[PDB]
């Protein structure tokens, strides 16, 4: 779940105070809550590995369902633009 | 029988600016129309699924902007990099390649372009939110850097398949052949061409810096979006015949059976405002989609290759092009060959030598008054008219304006010099 | 109706400049300074462009000139005879005329009010009911204006697309020679000539 | 192993017609909606900046 | 890739060797001179 345009601290304070309006709650493990420029993403584990974009979230961050650390979970990541290629330019 | 042949040239770098995307907006009607009121929301339910249409239209526009950026910029398979040694035959690409010093790896021109155009939603918030683009400015800069590295190090071959390295002077010689000028013109005037290109890039920087209205198109897009949102928010202060424009005043003052009438008046007004805003956004999004399709075609045909389409990839005979990112748009630097310093000559369709008409293979017959030569049309380079330079078809009695002149066959002369005597 | 910034004389002058340039210099005026060339040599180089040698033109110059002149005469006859030759520009004019006629005719509608004439409402009734009738009329007229402006915006987008196509045709067919099939006429493109017309 | 080669040609002139512009129109709402009426104009002010 | 012997038919001449940057010395095989040699160098 992405709460658009809100800091994760504000969403957490709303959840603890039971102020947040959609009464359903995505369980927070303390590691699956991530801050993006698009908003607060809860329920996806951010990873340093960069993959081709699958489900665009925004601000360069995408998400996908992948088999990580042996079980499958939704991970978030900065999308890869492509494989690098250093052309062998010479005179 | 008069022709003007160029004797010099100018490497002219021009600028084209194309919007690619527009600010992505999302609007909740239930807040805009009936903010924090249950009663007004129940009244709004009676109008059917207008909100679904507005939400779908705005979401479609939002996805379309990311699609536009993806089509324009993500045309490259692999993020290419220039070599560590930034020497390209005297061509100085320092003002278009990324600057590694700065926190953002953007060329100096990209920094000027980004400076020129201008998570708390402090302004305009009455249910109106701005979604960020899927590709950050750093990602667009990376794509542009890949395009520059590819075109510099491999020319058109990376566009058409695997990136095949080539020395840049050879690449520019083949582009010269593309426009209709021989390779020796470039190789003999390599330093002049490099100096002209570097001076042109410096003039591009100066022109973008000096002129306030250089980037008017992207700023116009931003201004139109800002206007649209400002008008949408300002329509909330209108009454539309109701006693007050503030819903809370209506609910605090009146009982239900008249607050409903006033709230229905307000709902009609706000629904009209939202419908108008969404319609203008759809029309402007269609315009920006057309502009982004044009920008993608320019990237495909001017940057990844060489275009024979007149005035498509800059004014003059297109040599090459360089893309630069800008806020919500792309800026093409079109490098073109402009003939200059034309000289006056007499010309003829063909040469009558031995009762047979001779026509040029690749060039035009010219005359400096006393002698006849063959010259390539886009640059003056007089040559002796020979059987290798011309081809024969018909006799002298057919062509209108044929001129008598000697055509020097090499083989006969050689055989004469070789063994005329035998002793 | 606001007048266009360029009068028909100015458009004719621009078209005359384009014809003089292409006749006297071919593609070189499009690509930079206008470099004079004899027209048979220009057509021989366009012949080379399509994939035919120069001697084909020079040996058949009179035939080519006669065919071109006859073709221009047939163009005049075809434009004169066919009523529906210029249907696109007349369609644009007709659509604008319709839109304006409908906009004016919506004023005669009542939209539920007692009368479509505002003066009758103000002359007959006191304020607190003339306001109701005038609000009904205001809603109707605002709807009419919004509809008209929306149709004008959509049609203006269409005309902008058409004008961009026309500009590309001017750039690639008139100021040069196009290898794009069917872009600059049916067949192997030799050259093109622009002519002005009302709104096109 | 059969090919058809042209032996003659025709210089064909065709016509294409493209609209470039449309009649420019300007509309004052205050006359269209409320022509020469102050009262209707004050009522029209309540609809905001349409 | 289709390598061919560099010949006067394959290339064209313009200028001298002192102008082009990166010019490389190599033999350019003209056919006619070779043929004339083989043809009638001796005459007897
Ligand atoms: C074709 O045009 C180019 C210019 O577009 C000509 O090169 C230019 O030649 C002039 C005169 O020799 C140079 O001016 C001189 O330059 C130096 C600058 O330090 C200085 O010594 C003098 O005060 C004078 O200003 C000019 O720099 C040079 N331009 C470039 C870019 O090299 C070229 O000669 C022309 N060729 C023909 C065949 O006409
Ligand atoms: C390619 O062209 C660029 C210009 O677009 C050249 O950049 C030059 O960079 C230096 C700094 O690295 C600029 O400042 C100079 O620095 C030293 C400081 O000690 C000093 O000698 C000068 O007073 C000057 O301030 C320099 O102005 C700038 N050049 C220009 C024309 O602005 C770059 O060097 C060129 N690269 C190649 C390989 O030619
Ligand atoms: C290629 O086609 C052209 C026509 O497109 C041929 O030229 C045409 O030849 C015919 C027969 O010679 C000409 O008809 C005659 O013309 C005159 C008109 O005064 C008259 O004496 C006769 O009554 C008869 O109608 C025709 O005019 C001529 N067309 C042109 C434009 O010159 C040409 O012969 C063809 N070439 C080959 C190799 O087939
Ligand atoms: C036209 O060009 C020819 C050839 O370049 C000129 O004749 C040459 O003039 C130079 C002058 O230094 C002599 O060294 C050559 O021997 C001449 N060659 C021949 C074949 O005569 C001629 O002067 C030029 N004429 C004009 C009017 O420009
Ligand atoms: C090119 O040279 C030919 C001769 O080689 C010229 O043809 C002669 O023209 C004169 C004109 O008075 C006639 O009297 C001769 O009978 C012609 N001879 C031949 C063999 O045809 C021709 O006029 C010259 N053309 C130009 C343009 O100078
Ligand atoms: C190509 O061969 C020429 C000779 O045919 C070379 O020119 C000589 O270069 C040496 C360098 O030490 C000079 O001392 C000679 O005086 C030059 N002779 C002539 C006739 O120019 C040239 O350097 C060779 N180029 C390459 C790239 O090998
Ligand atoms: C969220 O708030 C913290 C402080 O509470 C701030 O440091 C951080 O920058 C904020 N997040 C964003 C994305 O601005
Ligand atoms: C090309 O030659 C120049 C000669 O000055 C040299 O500086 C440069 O390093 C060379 N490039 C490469 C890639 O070796
Ligand atoms: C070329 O020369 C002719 C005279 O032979 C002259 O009338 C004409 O103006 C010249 N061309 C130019 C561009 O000056």
């Amino acid at each position: 779940v992405l709460y658009q345009g809100v800091n994760c601290t504000e969403v957490s304070v709303a959840i603890h105070a039971d102020q947040l309006t959609p009464t359903w709650r995505v369980y927070s493990t303390g590691s699956n809550v991530f801050q993006t420029r698009a908003g607060c993403l809860i329920g996806a584990e951010y990873v340093n590995n960069s993959y081709e974009c699958d489900i665009p979230i925004g601000a360069g961050i995408c998400a996908s369902y992948q088999t990580q650390t042996k079980s499958q979970s939704i991970i978030a990541y900065t999308m890869s633009l492509g494989a690098e290629n250093s052309v062998a330019y010479s005179n | 029988n008069s022709i003007a042949i160029p004797t010099n040239f100018t490497i002219s770098v021009t600028t084209e600016i194309l919007p690619v995307s527009m600010t992505k907006t999302s609007v909740d009607c239930t807040m805009y129309i009936c903010g924090d009121s249950t009663e007004c929301s129940n009244l709004l339910l009676q109008y059917g699924s207008f909100c679904t249409q507005l939400k779908r239209a705005l979401t479609g526009i939002a996805v379309e902007q990311d699609k536009n950026t993806q089509e324009v910029f993500a045309q490259v398979k692999q993020i290419y990099k220039t070599p560590p040694i930034k020497y390209f035959g005297g061509f100085n690409f320092s003002q278009i390649l990324p600057d590694p010093s700065k926190p953002s790896k953007r060329s100096p021109i990209e920094d000027l372009l980004f400076n020129k155009v201008t998570l708390i939603c402090a302004q305009k918030f009455n249910g109106l939110t701005v979604l960020p683009p899927l590709l950050t400015d750093e990602m667009i800069a990376q794509y542009t850097s890949a395009l520059l590295a590819g075109t510099i190090t491999s020319g058109w071959t990376f566009g058409a398949g695997p990136a095949l390295q080539i020395p840049f002077p050879m690449q520019m010689a083949y582009r010269f052949n593309g426009i209709g000028v021989t390779q020796n013109v470039l190789y003999e005037n390599q330093k002049l061409i490099a100096n002209q290109f570097n001076s042109a890039i410096g003039k591009i920087q100066d022109s973008l810096f000096s002129t306030p209205s250089a980037l008017g198109k992207l700023q116009d897009v931003v201004n139109h979006n800002a206007q649209a949102l400002n008008t949408l928010v300002k329509q909330l202060s209108s009454k539309f015949g109701a006693i007050s424009s503030v819903l809370n005043d209506i609910l605090s003052r009146l009982d239900p059976p008249e607050a409903e009438v006033q709230i229905d008046r307000l709902i009609t007004g706000r629904l009209q405002s939202l419908q108008t805003y969404v319609t203008q956004q759809l029309i402007r999004a269609a315009e920006i989609r057309a502009s982004a399709n044009l920008a993608a075609t320019k990237m495909s045909e001017c940057v990844l290759g060489q275009s024979k389409r007149v005035d498509f990839c800059g004014k003059g005979y297109h040599l090459m092009s360089f893309p630069q990112s800008a806020p919500h748009g792309v800026v093409f630097l079109h490098v073109t060959y402009v003939p200059a310093q034309e000289k006056n000559f007499t010309t003829a369709p063909a040469i009558c030598h031995d009762g047979k008409a001779h026509f040029p293979r690749e060039g035009v017959f010219v005359s400096n008054g006393t002698h006849w030569f063959l010259t390539q049309r886009n640059f003056y380079e007089p040559q002796i008219i020979t059987t290798d330079n011309t081809f024969v078809s018909g006799n002298c009695d057919v062509v209108i304006g044929i001129v008598n002149n000697t055509v020097y066959d090499p083989l006969q002369l050689e055989l004469d010099s070789f063994k005329e005597e035998l002793d």
